C-alpha cells in the first residue's frame, strides 16, 4: 500500500481530481530514509496530472489524498512503486519508498 | 491496403497467422486507405498523445525514409518487439529512439532533443544539459565526441530494459 | 551552458618548485568540473596524509580561529565559505570534520583542503567526521564519485587519509572541539589521546561516540538528569545530557564543547549556558547551506579573537547538476523509453 501520514495541514477540502495537474515538490528516500531525489535538487516542482497514469501508483493512490498545500509522508510499498525490477541505478529490487511530498500548486 | 498490387517480401520473426492479424490491424490503421500510413494517422487514436516517443517510433519504422510507415515497415518494426525478438535487435532500436538522424551517432544535441521531448518542465535546460555534457564525457571512449552504438551498448548493455520491449501478436 | 574542460591539470601546473600546490589554478579548474591527473589528485591525498598522520589525536589550537561545520561535499559553497571567513593565506581555520557525501562535489573538497593543508600546515587544521569512513562512503556517494571521477586507487587514498585525521581540538585551552561530541568512556583529555586513531572507527567506543554522539533532543529542561543514553537516531553511539557537557567542562576545566554533525537552520546553535559562566554549555556549528539541495538553511562559521565569539551566516551557492547517484542519461531515460514504446506498440496493436 501506500500509508499517507501528514507533516504539514493545507486546507483540509481542495483535493485533486482526475485531469487535474498536481504541481509537487517532492524528496524520494529509501525505507532508511536515506534520500535518493528530490525536485528541490533542481529546484523545479514536479508536475503530474491525476488519473493518466504518469506516475508510479503509489503517487496516484497517495497525492490524491491529498489537499492544496499539505506536506505529507507517503510510504509506498514495492508493488505499488517498482517492485523486483526496481529502477536501474538509483532504486534497488524490492523496495519501499517513503515520499515526503508536498501538494503546492493544481492546473 | 485492403485490395491487390504486386508482392511485398519483408523479413520478420512472424508466422503466416500474425502477419493476417497484423495485416488486419494495419488495415484498421490505414485510415484514408492509400496503404501506407502517416503520422497523422497514428495520432489518430486515444494513447497517442502524451508518449512523447510516438514520433520517434514512426520515424525508426520509416526504414525507406518517405514520412510514412508501409506494411512492410510495419511487419520490420513490430517484429523488433516480438517476443523470439534478441536482445541485440531491441538495444539498437533503443539506440535510434536517440540517434536521430540515423547516422550511427547520438551526438551531443540529438541526445539533448530525445531527452527534452521526455522530461518537458521537469528539469530546467541547463541541468539537461550539464547531464548531457557528462554523460558523453564519460561515455565517449573513442575520442569522437558523440556516443556510437559500442559505447552506448557499453552503458546500457547490461540493463534488462529490453525484456519489456515485448508485444503480444 | 559552460562545458567541464577536458584538460586535467598535471604536476607542474598544481606545484610550483618549493612542491607548494597552487591553490589558486586548483580553485578556479575545480570550479569549472575540472579533473586533475590521477598522480596528482592522489599526491595532494597522500601528501596531506603524511601532514595528518603526524598531528595530535587532540590538536592545541590558538584562537583566533574560524572553526567550521559539515561541508559535505557542496565545494562550492566550500568557496563561499573562504570568502566570509578570510583567506587561508591569513586565517587560522578548523574543520570539524564531514567534507564527503551527500554533495556530488566531495573529491573537489577534499583535494582543495588538502592542498590547502599542504600549504598551510600549521594554521589549516582538519578533524575527522563520521562520514570520513569505509562504511559511510560505500553506503553513500562517495565510493561511487570517485569511480566515476576518478578510479578506486583515489578512493583507497582518501580512506588511508582519512584514517589520518585528528579526532580532536583543545581550542585556547577553553573549547575541546570534536565533530559528534562527549562519549561514557573519556572522562579526561588524556582519554582522547590515549586511543589509536588510525583506523576505521569501531562499531561502539570512545572513538565512535567523538564521531557520532548528539546531545539529547531536550538538552537543558529535562527530568531524569541521566548522563548518556543510546542514540536511537544514529542506531549506534549516545545522546549527551547538559548536566553530562557540564559534567565534563567542569571535570576538565573547559569553557564549552563545540562540535557541529547536526544541520541547524540557521547554521548554528547555542545550547542552555552555564550557571556559573554565562556562556554556552554547548554549539552546534553547520557549514552546509541548503543541506541537501532540500533543507533550506543558512550555514555559518565561528570566527573566536580577542576574547568574542562572533557567528558569520551565508547562505547557498549555485552548483552544477548531477543526476542522483552519478546516474548516466541513457540508464535514466532508458526504462521510460521502452515503457512508452512499448506502449505505443500495445496501443497500435490493440485496435482489434
Ligand atoms: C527521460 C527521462 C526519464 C523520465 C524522467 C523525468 C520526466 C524526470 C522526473 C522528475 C523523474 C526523476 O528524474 C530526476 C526520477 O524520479 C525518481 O527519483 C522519483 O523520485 C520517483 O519515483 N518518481 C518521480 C516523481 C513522480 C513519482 C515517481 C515516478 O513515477 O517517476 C516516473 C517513473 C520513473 C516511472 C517508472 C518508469 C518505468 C516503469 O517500468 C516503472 O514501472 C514500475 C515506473 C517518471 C516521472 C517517468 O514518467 C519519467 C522518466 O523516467 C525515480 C526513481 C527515477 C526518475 O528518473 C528516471
Ligand atoms: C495494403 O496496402 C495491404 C495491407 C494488408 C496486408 C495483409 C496481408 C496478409 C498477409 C498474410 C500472409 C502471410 C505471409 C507469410
Ligand atoms: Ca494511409
Ligand atoms: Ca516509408
Ligand atoms: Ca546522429
Ligand atoms: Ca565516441
Ligand atoms: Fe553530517
Ligand atoms: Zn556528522
Amino acid at each position: 500500500g501506500v500509508q499517507v501520514e501528514t507533516i504539514s495541514p493545507g486546507d483540509g477540502r481542495t483535493f485533486p481530481k482526475a485531469g487535474q495537474t498536481c504541481v509537487v515538490h517532492y524528496t524520494g528516500m529509501l525505507e532508511d530514509g536515506k534520500k535518493f531525489d528530490s525536485s528541490r535538487d533542481r529546484n523545479k516542482p514536479f508536475k503530474f496530472m491525476l488519473g493518466k497514469q504518469e506516475v508510479i501508483r503509489g503517487w496516484e493512490e497517495g497525492v490524491a489524498q491529498m489537499s492544496v498545500g499539505q506536506r505529507a509522508k507517503l510510504t509506498i510499498s514495492p508493488d505499488y512503486a517498482y517492485g523486483a525490477t526496481g529502477h536501474p541505478g538509483i532504486i534497488p529490487p524490492h523496495a519501499t519508498l517513503v515520499f515526503d511530498v508536498e501538494l503546492l500548486k493544481l492546473e | 491496403g485492403n485490395e491487390a498490387s504486386y508482392p511485398l517480401e519483408m523479413c520478420s520473426h512472424f508466422d503466416a497467422d500474425e502477419i493476417k492479424r497484423l495485416g488486419k490491424r494495419f488495415k484498421k490503421l490505414d485510415l484514408d486507405n492509400s496503404g501506407s500510413l502517416s503520422v497523422e494517422e497514428f495520432m489518430s487514436l486515444p494513447e497517442l498523445q502524451q508518449n512523447p516517443l510516438v514520433q520517434r517510433v514512426i520515424d525508426i519504422f520509416d526504414t525507406d525514409g518517405n514520412g510514412e510507415v508501409d506494411f512492410k515497415e510495419f511487419i520490420e518494426g513490430v517484429s523488433q518487439f516480438s517476443v523470439k525478438g534478441d536482445k541485440e535487435q531491441k538495444l539498437r532500436f533503443a539506440f535510434r529512439i536517440y540517434d536521430m538522424d540515423k547516422d550511427g551517432y547520438i551526438s551531443n544535441g540529438e541526445l539533448f532533443q530525445v531527452l527534452k521531448m521526455m522530461v518537458g518542465n521537469n528539469l530546467k535546460d541547463t541541468q539537461l544539459q550539464q547531464i548531457v555534457d557528462k554523460t558523453i564525457i564519460n561515455a565517449d571512449k573513442d575520442g569522437d565526441g558523440r556516443i556510437s552504438f559500442e559505447e552506448f551498448c557499453a552503458v546500457v548493455g547490461g540493463l534488462d530494459i529490453h525484456k519489456k520491449m515485448v508485444v503480444d501478436v | 551552458v559552460p562545458f567541464p574542460p577536458s584538460h586535467r591539470l598535471t604536476a607542474k601546473e598544481v606545484f610550483d618548485n618549493d612542491g607548494k600546490p597552487r591553490v589558486d589554478i586548483l580553485k578556479a579548474h575545480l570550479m569549472k568540473e575540472g579533473r586533475l591527473e590521477e598522480t596528482v589528485a592522489l599526491r595532494i591525498i597522500t601528501e596531506g596524509a603524511s601532514i595528518l598522520r603526524q598531528e595530535k589525536n587532540l590538536l592545541d589550537i590558538d584562537a583566533p580561529v574560524t572553526v567550521c561545520g559539515d561541508i559535505h561535499g557542496q565545494f562550492f559553497d566550500l568557496m563561499k565559505l573562504f570568502e566570509v571567513g578570510g583567506s587561508p593565506a591569513n586565517t587560522r581555520y578548523l574543520f570539524l570534520g564531514d567534507y564527503v557525501d551527500r554533495g556530488y562535489f566531495s573529491i573537489e573538497c577534499v583535494l582543495y583542503l588538502w592542498a590547502l593543508k599542504i600549504l598551510y600546515p600549521k594554521t589549516l587544521f582538519l578533524l575527522r567526521g563520521n562520514h570520513e569512513c569505509r562504511h559511510l562512503t560505500e553506503y553513500f556517494t562517495f565510493k561511487q564519485e570517485c569511480k566515476i571521477k576518478y578510479s578506486e586507487r583515489v578512493y583507497d587514498a582518501c580512506m588511508d587519509a582519512f584514517d589520518c585525521l585528528p579526532l580532536a581540538a583543545l581550542m585556547n585551552q577553553q573549547f575541546l572541539c570534536v565533530h559528534g561530541g562527549l562519549s561514557p568512556e573519556i572522562n579526561t583529555l588524556d582519554d582522547i589521546r590515549k586511543l589509536d586513531r588510525f583506523k576505521e572507527p569501531p562499531a561502539y567506543g570512545p572513538m565512535c561516540d567523538i564521531l557520532w554522539s548528539d546531545p539529547l533532543e531536550d538538552f537543558g529542561n529535562e527530568k531524569t538528569q541521566e548522563h548518556f543514553t543510546h542514540n536511537t537516531v544514529r542506531g549506534c553511539s549516545y545522546f549527551y545530557s547538559y548536566p553530562a557537557v557540564c559534567e565534563f567542562l567542569q571535570h576538565n576545566n573547559l569553557l564549552s564543547i563545540l562540535r557541529a554533525h547536526e544541520a541547524q537552520d540557521a547554521g548554528y546553535r547555542m545550547y542552555r549556558k552555564s550557571q556559573t559562566t554565562g556562556f554556552p554549555s554547548l554549539i552546534t556549528i553547520f557549514s552546509a547551506p541548503n543541506y541537501l539541495d532540500v533543507y533550506n538553511n543558512k550555514a555559518a562559521v565561528l570566527k573566536y579573537e580577542n576574547n568574542v565569539m562572533n557567528i558569520r551566516q551565508f547562505n547557498c551557492s549555485p552548483h552544477p547538476y548531477w543526476l542522483p547517484n552519478f546516474m548516466d542519461v541513457f540508464t535514466w531515460s532508458l526504462p521510460f523509453v521502452g515503457e512508452k514504446v512499448t506502449e505505443m506498440l500495445v496501443n497500435v496493436l490493440n485496435i482489434c
